């Protein structure tokens, strides 16, 4: 919650130049490689034994795709993410039981990825915007848990 | 680090928690599901119905490694060792989670140990449990 | 947090039976005794040097029943914690400069400290019911921070 | 624990951090402060905005404290144990808080190291800079 004007413009210039199936792909990767007890929710996409094993898995990166897509959907709604994760945090909870601590480890490795595919354009001050979307993405998908 | 200090009220407190261990461990848990929701995604497979015996179960087993670890308390990663391998290689619950049962073992004593739940007790037993928990996630990556 | 109807009331019956005198000085004393570093906050205090010490201090224990009397007045408004914490909160962040993770700590404690006075009164859905409360109490007063 | 190629990766990452050590300890506080305001509530005594001498400053304390744990990454307890002992009863910032700036490190880091930034090296720094954060924090109780 409470982005202000400008960092919701900063936000959107930025995502703009996404590649969003890319981006996914590489940030579900990175949070196998770098948290690697997070694999525990994947072991039906087979080779995940080494850094490049994750990476380069074809399972991780198709599934990176649909995750940062409705990742990608929940920016227009930035007002009222809880709604709009509504319905995916009730899957998560209920039929993939999934911690939502792991939503908060997504969320620091997607601005990781971030930093890393556009060097000092990913400001301070952008950074700080996209902090609060994570935080809010990660809040929103943690909400119906029960 | 624990204190001799800490040993000694950890000792004293688990002795007087003494044969109640398992169904403490066991109500330590059905607190943590309760009061911390999201602990129940590491459960998915259990019986969760009130007064579960799988749960009951499984206090037991949190229990007893707990009083192996009084027990070993100058050795904690040695005494821990293959229960730490299960859970870096297995379980894979994300650590966070070990505070909230760190917590709910810590109500549990309170609520049952009236005259040995002194400050300098608390302090040494949330210590204590923090070390173990420390243990227990120490071979994740 | 949301609570139930059947919890608010669990929360109610429970604190109408709470010395706030005896609780607001243990959870405080408690707080700087198990997590000393908090210490940090209170020099003025005066002798903080032994558990004896803290829990005995005047200060501490005349500062704990004013810090559980704001509480008390947190349960007449569970509905809005955020409103009516709103001042506090400002206070904490720009005049006592306090990071709010230690608010977590305090309702740890206090937690701890009701469960150590009512025993097995202190049931598992009673405890649930007040995890949300201090949650509540926690991120209502960390909510105006900046 | 570190491993070999943890190591490996660490004293090649940060070797080639080099003389931006200072630099980048500056701007990740900056990134910190940006992200997470509660982390000024440690710093009231300081001007924390874009350009500040003193950020500056305590970035490049912070910089060179990991520089030294880098050409000491076997004995970080005692090689940092001056400055754990100073976090522990001075300045006593909540452990929350060195995830915080751990990670803005690390996105510091990524914007900075486009080649070195690899997934396998991005995990070796999150260890490191989780173990130094462990070091500062063990003589807290
Ligand atoms: C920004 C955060 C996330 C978003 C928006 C998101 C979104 C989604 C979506 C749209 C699906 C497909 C739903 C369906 O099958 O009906 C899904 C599935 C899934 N998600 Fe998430 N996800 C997120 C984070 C995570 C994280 C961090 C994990 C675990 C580390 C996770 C675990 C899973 C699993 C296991 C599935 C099912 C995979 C399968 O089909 O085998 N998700 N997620
Ligand atoms: C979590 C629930 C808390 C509540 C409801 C609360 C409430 C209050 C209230 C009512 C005051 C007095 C305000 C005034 O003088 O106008 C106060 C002061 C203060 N609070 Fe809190 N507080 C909480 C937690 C904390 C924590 C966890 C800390 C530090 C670890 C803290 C640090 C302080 C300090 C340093 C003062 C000023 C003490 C002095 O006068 O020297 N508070 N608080
Ligand atoms: C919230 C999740 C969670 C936490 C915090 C946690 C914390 C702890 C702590 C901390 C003090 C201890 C001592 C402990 C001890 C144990 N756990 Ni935990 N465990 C947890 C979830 C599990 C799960 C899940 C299993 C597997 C249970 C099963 O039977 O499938 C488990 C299994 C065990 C076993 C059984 C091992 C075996 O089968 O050989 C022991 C013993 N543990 N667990
Ligand atoms: C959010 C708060 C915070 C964090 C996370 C943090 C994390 C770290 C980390 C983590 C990797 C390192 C290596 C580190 C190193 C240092 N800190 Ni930190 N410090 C923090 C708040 C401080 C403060 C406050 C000071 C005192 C600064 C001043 O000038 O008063 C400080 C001072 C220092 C000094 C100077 C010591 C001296 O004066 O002798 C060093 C070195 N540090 N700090």
């Amino acid at each position: 919650v409470h982005l202000t004007p400008e960092e919701k413009s900063a936000v959107t210039a930025l995502w703009g130049k996404v590649n969003v199936d890319e981006v996914g792909g590489e940030a579900l990767g990175r949070l196998l490689v770098v948290y690697p007890w997070t694999q525990r929710f994947f072991e039906s996409f087979g080779d995940l034994s080494t850094p490049d094993a994750v990476m380069g898995n074809p399972k991780v990166k198709a599934h990176g795709k649909k995750v940062l897509g409705a990742f990608s959907d929940g920016l227009a709604h930035l007002d009222n993410l809880k709604g709009t994760f509504a319905t995916l945090s009730e899957l998560h909870c209920d039929k993939l039981h999934v911690d939502p601590e792991n939503f908060r480890l997504l969320g620091n490795v997607l601005v990781c990825v971030l930093a890393h595919h556009f060097g000092k354009e990913f400001t301070p001050p952008v950074q700080a915007a996209y902090q609060k979307v994570v935080a809010g993405v990660a809040n929103a998908l943690a909400h119906k848990y029960h | 680090v624990l204190s001799p200090a800490d040993k000694t009220n950890v000792k004293a407190a688990w002795g007087k928690v003494g044969a109640h261990a398992g169904e403490y461990g066991a109500e330590a848990l059905e607190r943590m599901f309760l009061s911390f929701p999201t602990t129940k995604t590491y459960f998915p497979h259990f019986d969760l119905s009130h007064g579960s015996a799988q749960v009951k179960g499984h206090g037991k087993k949190v229990a007893d490694a707990l009083t192996n670890a009084v027990a070993h308390v100058d050795d904690m990663p040695n005494a821990l060792s293959a229960l730490s391998d299960l859970h870096a290689h297995k379980l894979r619950v994300d650590p966070v989670n070990f505070k909230l049962l760190s917590h709910c073992l810590l109500v549990t004593l309170a609520a049952h140990l009236p005259a040995e739940f002194t400050p300098a007790v608390h302090a040494s037993l949330d210590k204590f449990l923090a070390s173990v928990s420390t243990v227990l996630t120490s071979k994740y990556r």
